[PDB]
């Protein structure tokens, strides 16, 4: 026999999920674990150094990572980068230099995203002053720094426009940025106030539809942003809670804690009882399934102490993640059905993502 | 006032995530890492910036501003990990937020441990 | 059965079985690089009762796989019999020496 | 009110300190040294050591020496093998000494990273995989040159009775002695007669080291010795660790840094387990046996606490043992060791613990 390299991942792209393992206990050796969700098989991994972030290109061909190096790890010159990796060979292809202020923090989706057309990577900076950075994928270059987003946080792409995204700002409204084909800001707009920052703060994680986004609050309310037009229209609150729910102090909790099934308008939310100040990152006692049209709950199921989730629209799936284990659910009907659990997919992960199949 | 002076208190109390001033710590307590509540372990560097929490002192009944400076430039301490979230808010209220690395502006941003510096009455 | 430390071919593995890491007993996981050098074990085949030479080439250039860690020592010897010795990183001469996982390549009859 | 400060020294005095080398094999690029107080189990600090670090303390007790490998982008880019000099009290980095890119990458046997008795040279194992011994001039902050004469040998056993001499174990079953000049180059060398049969009775590399001799145990429970009191090294052995009852239950040694010598008494300490056969040489200790190397009899046996590695402090009459994660402290001032405490969770994956040196001149 002869040992060979150069091999591709053994399962088709449509089977693949990406578990971002922060390895917080040894955060300089964070990595992405690649799994087959259909059978739980480990397929490969991508090393991501100190506190890596990850996403897959919208066309499915590449994996993008974002990380920080230093010449001698704990001393020497800092290099913040985006890396482009081949999705099938899981090999490094190119490094894109960033200014030394890419966000270092837990793996919320909105810290490292891309435009709908896949031509620009859109990432959060903190120095600790905040701005949004734009990377031109074709050119392999950092091309724009959106300082207009100072005092805002996270990136919510608009799926109905090629190069537009929103961010949540300290005034309780949303700033929308429309990039030109060169990756520079072509226009921008600010919504009216959506939520009271002091009285009803929202979780940053969107339940994202094609032309609107919903957000849940620390106290179990829902706010919506409609971007069917150039100007974003905001509304809410409506409450996730009925009177019985309120009596037991049910509130949302988690990190990447919501999801939307676009075909039905069902929104999924991690919830727990006995809510009070300080419980907003508690593991799910339950997943609630909300009809966003009628603004009423339709189902509730055990939460399996999950903290983060993600949705695949075309196969009608939801993954949930408790830090170490990934649960696979069929959401083709209003009540989710648990298909399997992948044990030990990570040591410290708060983010899982499907390989894209929808193209650009 | 021992409740305001961790160095005089029981080490086991101060090294607990339930110690009153640790009410918005996301990290490893520096007091379990060869430092104290207000000193970095040897060879780790204080962060000039921090998230801030407001914590209630049950001993004297008053509320205090706490600054959660990190110690930086050494790899993860790994001891006394806490994830407490009293009054913590998301990144659009950035200096109340603890899911970011407050070593982010240090000469070396590697996160070692986090502590709770008493600033004053809230 | 190939993912178990007790599989006969893994009789001198000190590392992670590549077959648990997205590879196989004789192929590296995607994006990890074979080592040109290795320690060798002599392992007993429970089917035909003969001993075989197994070459423990590593896969290198990615961080630790972390799965199916084994530490078996049949006929393993110290560093003064260097190529029988498994407490060293057989990725040591690769372009990148970071250890990812260990393969178990059948060479032939001992 | 309060202000966060750095720049502080380790809280406990040097004589209280031990160094647990945590390989963190599951995340081997973030290996580190954990510094503990052995008198109370307090964590005192740490030194980061990147990929598969090795560690030792300077003989004079002032500095910690580490050895490690970096690459420009960790898993790609240019390799830098280095020795680093750290201040022991501040646990801060002071100096990097460049090595050729072939320093040994491997588990933390003492003999892979050592120093001359006079403290003037660091002496380390190279493997490319061709073996040589590397010499680092501490005063100059420089790599001297390969000791190529050690090709086909392994590990460094310093001679405590000479300022800059050491031995290594070779594939012929003998020992090569290297005597350095003041510049760190080889001044002279000699090769002993065969000490042990490589095929029939292989020895563990870990020496039980005295001032002018060293003992080694074998896979089958035999003991070999090398006397370097004289101009050249005189070898002898085997004698057996085992009596008939021992032999009947197949007791053999097992572990990594598995032996120690209490020099004042001549007591040798060794991890042992029953039911020995091919493949059990790294098994955790069922017991520790205490051997009188003059009478060649066992004088004590105690539970092993699944230990794999040990170290001895001659100055305080202590033995530490280590099971991979936990450190046991023993008083060995009498023939039977007494267990003082266990430090739980000192490491995730450590095979080496060391005292901060006290005295030793
Ligand atoms: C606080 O600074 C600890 C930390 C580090 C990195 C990410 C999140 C939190
Ligand atoms: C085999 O190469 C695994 C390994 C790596 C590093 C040190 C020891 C063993």
């Amino acid at each position: 026999e002869v040992l060979t390299g150069g091999h591709s991942v053994s399962a088709p792209q449509e089977n693949r999920i990406y578990v971002m393992d922060s390895v917080f206990m040894h955060l300089t050796e964070s990595r992405v674990h690649v799994y087959d969700y259909t059978n739980g098989k480990f397929l490969g991994m991508v090393p991501t150094a100190f506190n890596g972030h990850v996403q897959v290109s919208n066309d499915g061909k590449k994996i993008y990572t974002m990380t920080t190096y230093h010449e001698r790890i704990t001393r020497g010159k800092r290099s913040d980068v985006v890396e482009v990796w081949d999705a099938d060979k899981l090999t490094f292809e190119k490094e894109i230099s960033l200014p030394p202020k890419r966000v270092q923090g837990l793996n919320y989706d909105g810290l490292f995203r891309q435009t709908t057309d896949g031509k620009f990577i859109v990432l959060q900076n903190a120095s600790p002053a905040t701005s949004i950075g734009i990377v031109d994928v074709a050119k392999g270059d950092y091309v724009e720094d959106v300082t207009a987003a100072a005092g805002c946080w996270s990136v919510i792409p608009q799926p109905n426009r090629p190069r537009s995204f929103m961010t949540i700002c300290g005034d309780g409204g949303l700033l929308t940025i429309n990039l030109g084909e060169d990756g520079k800001v072509a226009s921008q707009s600010r919504s009216k106030q959506m939520f009271s920052v002091k009285d009803d703060p929202i979780f940053i994680a969107p339940a994202l539809d094609k032309d609107k986004a919903h957000f849940v609050s620390y106290y179990g309310n829902v706010y919506s942003a409609d971007f069917s037009g150039d100007e974003v229209k905001v509304d809410g609150p409506w409450s996730l809670l009925n009177d019985e729910d309120k009596a037991k102090n049910w509130v949302p909790g988690g990190y990447n804690l919501v999801g939307l099934h676009r075909a039905s308008g069902r929104m999924y939310v991690f919830m727990h009882p006995d809510g009070k100040e300080g419980t907003h990152k508690f593991p799910a006692a339950e997943i609630w399934v909300m009809d966003t049209k009628t603004k009423q709950r339709v189902a509730r199921i055990p939460g399996r102490d999950a903290l983060s989730m993600t949705i695949d629209q075309q196969r009608n799936l939801m993954l949930t993640l408790d830090g170490g284990n990934v649960n696979v659910y069929d959401i083709s009907q209003p009540e989710p059905k648990l298909l399997r659990t992948i044990e030990g997919a990570a040591e410290a992960s708060l983010q899982v993502q499907f390989h894209p199949v929808g193209g650009t | 006032h021992i409740s305001l002076n961790p160095d005089l208190a029981n080490e086991d109390e101060v090294n607990s995530c339930d110690y009153w001033r640790h009410c918005a710590v996301d990290g490893f307590l520096c007091s379990c890492c060869g430092g104290t509540t207000t000193t970095c372990p040897p060879g780790s560097t204080p962060s000039p910036i921090s998230w801030i929490g407001t914590c209630h002192n049950p001993h004297d009944g008053k509320d205090y501003l706490i600054s959660y400076h990190d110690c930086c430039g050494k790899t993860a301490c790994g001891r006394c990990q806490c994830n407490t979230q009293t009054r913590e808010r998301p990144g659009y209220e950035f200096f109340l937020h603890n899911d970011v690395n407050w070593c982010m502006a240090n000469e070396n941003s590697t996160f070692h441990c986090t502590t709770s510096v008493l600033v004053g009455l809230a």
